[PDB]
RNA sequence: UGGAGAGUUUGAUCCUGGCUCAGGACGAACGCUGGCGGCGUGCUUAACACAUGCAAGUCGAACGGAAAGGCCCUUUCGGGGGUACUCGAGUGGCGAACGGGUGAGUAACACGUGGGUGAUCUGCCCUGCACUUUGGGAUAAGCCUGGGAAACUGGGUCUAAUACCGAAUACACCCUGCUGGUCGCAUGGCCUGGUAGGGGAAAGCUUUUGCGGUGUGGGAUGGGCCCGCGGCCUAUCAGCUUGUUGGUGGGGUGAUGGCCUACCAAGGCGACGACGGGUAGCCGGCCUGAGAGGGUGACCGGCCACACUGGGACUGAGAUACGGCCCAGACUCCUACGGGAGGCAGCAGUGGGGAAUAUUGCACAAUGGGCGCAAGCCUGAUGCAGCGACGCCGCGUGAGGGAUGACGGCCUUCGGGUUGUAAACCUCUUUCAGCACAGACGAAGCGCAAGUGACGGUAUGUGCAGAAGAAGGACCGGCCAACUACGUGCCAGCAGCCGCGGUAAUACGUAGGGUCCGAGCGUUGUCCGGAAUUACUGGGCGUAAAGAGCUCGUA
């Protein structure tokens, strides 16, 4: 069976994740047939990417996500897209942007006079 | 590390005055020991190896470190010397120093070693942190009120602060519009002897 | 010897070894049988031999006792042996 | 983006030419010394032998059951019955072929890269279609009993299933005969072509988000087999081959094929190096280099091979079957001498070998995996921690002021100079350590329970005190930064090369001074560079090494 598994990256204390579809055979860090996505849990929001359409076609074919990727899939609304139930509703919460360096520069000057 | 020796030895040795306004190198130019008075055989390794030695006893960068800067300049796409130079000038400390709130890069160091600055609203405390386009470094509230910024902040009349740099508040904070480029940097020494040096 | 699944495994072995080698053996005797028949040279013989050795052999396919492409290469030699005669 | 040279043959010179040196790197080791942190990394030798403990289980929603908890009836307190919440042992299913280790073998379609398969398999997963009919015989467990020292094992009786077995149906599938069209890349392929004959299965459970069984079409994944090209050294290894080269009929396989076999033919390979010998896991990469090239295959990642040595099959969708089976052997252990047991190149650990390489730690909190409807269980995979300056990186050991420049040391031309702004003193600051308080993220996770972080009360943040607890190594004749004194005298010694020791050594030893590095500094080993010194880039052959004695002529 195919499943969509998340690998580990990142160094000792912060570990980052690939979406990654690969055989439940094989080890975790071991080839993978394709790369979806990433997740990185040591964000405050948690960034979540997930390439929608490669999503689609993997859990067409029959794919099994894991259960971390389950609840990403949920989060992203792919997996309710793939099934239908209540629709497809983007659940992502976005990392908020920082303001520019040059914003601040500016508002310092200001500041100054 | 950190050279915690006698500084004027260097600077006799090198042949320059590295602080600026020390009264002993005058008093004896001359390199130190016994026999600081020989004539020395010249050579352009020794030509060479000396300016090297002021650049990184200017600063206060050990060699390990130096060597590091060397290889990034080098492979940075401008020219090896004013690379290497820029490299240089943006250490925090050395903006410290240049900012008019140290009197000597050692006390500058000193200074950011004991986290008395603020960087972008985050505490810092690595002279070596290297400061890029559009940095605000800030004093911390509690030592604001120190004697060594307190004679800081009332003999802003000395060397005057470079172009790529600026204080713009009472509280004297430092803006950082672009970094130096070779005309502003104003520092000792030839570049190139360096570049020739770590060529070898 | 050292695991428990591993000494529940060698008696389930040990059974199935003996049931997929008498469903072999049934195999080679039909399939022994149907070529003496047909040394002998007579048709009708060798022809519900053939129907019965075709009908054992697919049979075993089922079981899984052969692979059912090992069933079709006996059935289809088997067939062509008599077809020849 | 980008190539640096120096010394040494002579009385002196130029050239040729070797040797040596200055650079970089390391899974390193050794000497002296040693504060902290982050991130990595650690048997390169004996694929030597291994004490001990863990490293693969799971399912009661397949089954008979009732050994242990729960609940309920009962009692003489010995206990007895039921329950099925639950569950030891047992039957059954799935897993155990993954994951983890090692580099012995292998010069090979093993690996890398690109193809082919009209010559092929694929459990679980996804998705169409059709089904899920009918009957039977046992047996584990239990009970009784026998043998044996033990390992283990015999007999009688008895019981269930999704265990096992017979039949029906399937005509989507398999085989055979005839037959149509079509595409080719020849055998052939396709149109689930048509048509006649024969034939091939299944299993139930559970009331709750309910899980399952069989055939068949198509996906997805994982493979198998064949081929082009590519990457070692050796003719002081020139012949090699007889299932060996090809055909036909059989057999065999998932599949083609001398894969096997009978007969037939006499081929096939080799100086473009067969056949032997030696060495070796291959690669992405790594180091070096201006590049070309050279060396290498540690960590991490992919493929292969092996699991005490050597053979063999079995089960299964899949087997080099590490923690399976059978045999033989060596070794270790038990034995009542009849017979039995074992396999660290899994994680720690022990002994040995060695210059040299670590804890018999914590946790399933995160990720991955197995079983289960699920809760959940298992996981030395993994996440962490411990140890070692082994490596890279970062930080500290204080900062400002401080003089006709104190003492001491050392040199002296006896004047003085140097250590030296260094010190003493006057202020300042506390980074890191120390103490106190608070205290994480990693978990839009898991759980229908109320909670859940191994790391860890760590990182971190805020206060407190005080410069307070924090520097060594090599070198100093030239290459090549950095010189004096005393001691010794062809000794003791040094040395990479040239060469230094003959009472006045800048070359030995020690002291002052100095320089280069700095929690490191040196030595040894190994590879590249310098080396245009194997010269493709980029060399040569009159006399320096180098034109075969000369022709003809094969590839």
């Amino acid at each position: 069976a195919v499943k969509i598994k998340l690998t580990r990256l990142g160094k000792i204390r912060n570990p980052q994740y690939r979406i990654i579809v690969a055989d439940a055979r094989t080890r975790r860090d071991g080839r993978a047939i394709e790369v979806i996505g990433r997740y990185h849990p040591k964000e405050e929001p948690s960034l979540i990417q997930i390439d929608s359409e490669r999503a689609q076609y993997w859990l067409g074919v029959g794919a099994q996500p894991t259960e971390p990727v389950l609840a990403l899939l949920k989060i992203t609304g792919d997996w309710q897209k793939f099934k239908g139930l209540p629709g497809a509703e983007g659940t992502l919460k976005v990392k908020e942007p920082k303001p520019s360096k040059l914003d601040l520069f500016n508002a310092a000057l200001a500041e100054a006079e | 590390a950190r050279y915690t020796g006698p500084a004027t030895r260097k600077s006799r040795r090198l042949g320059v005055d590295l602080v600026g306004g020390d009264q002993s190198f005058e008093k004896r130019p001359y390199p130190p020991g016994q026999h600081g008075r020989a004539r020395i055989k010249e050579s352009e390794y020794r030509q060479q190896l000396q300016e090297k030695q002021k650049a990184r006893f200017s600063y206060g960068v050990m060699e390990k470190q130096f060597r590091r800067y060397y290889e990034e300049a080098n492979r940075q796409p401008g020219k090896t010397g004013d690379n290497l130079l820029r490299i240089l000038e943006s250490r925090l400390d050395n903006v410290v120093y240049r900012a008019g709130l140290a009197r000597t890069r050692r006390m500058a160091r000193q200074l950011v070693s004991h986290g008395h600055f603020l960087v972008n609203g985050v505490k810092v405390d690595i002279p070596s942190y290297r400061v890029s386009q559009y940095d605000i470094i800030d004093v911390k509230e509690k030592s604001l009120n120190t004697l060594p910024f307190q004679i800081a902040r009332e003999t802003a009349g000395e060397r005057p602060i470079p172009s790529w740099l600026q204080v713009v508040g009472e509280r004297q904070r430092i803006l950082v519009h672009q970094l130096p480029e070779r005309a502003q940097i104003d520092v000792p020494l030839t570049e190139q002897l360096i570049v020739e040096l770590y060529s070898k | 010897a050292n695991i428990k699944s591993q000494i529940k495994r060698i008696r389930t072995n040990e059974r199935r070894r003996l049931r997929n080698q008498s469903v072999k053996s049934s195999l080679r005797t039909a399939i022994r049988g149907f070529r003496e028949a047909v040394d002998a040279g007579d048709k009708d013989k060798a022809s519900e031999l053939l129907h019965a050795t075709s009908r054992k052999l697919d049979k075993a396919a089922s079981k899984g006792v052969i692979h059912p492409n090992q069933a079709a290469n006996k059935k289809s030699a088997l067939a062509l042996a008599l077809n020849k005669l």
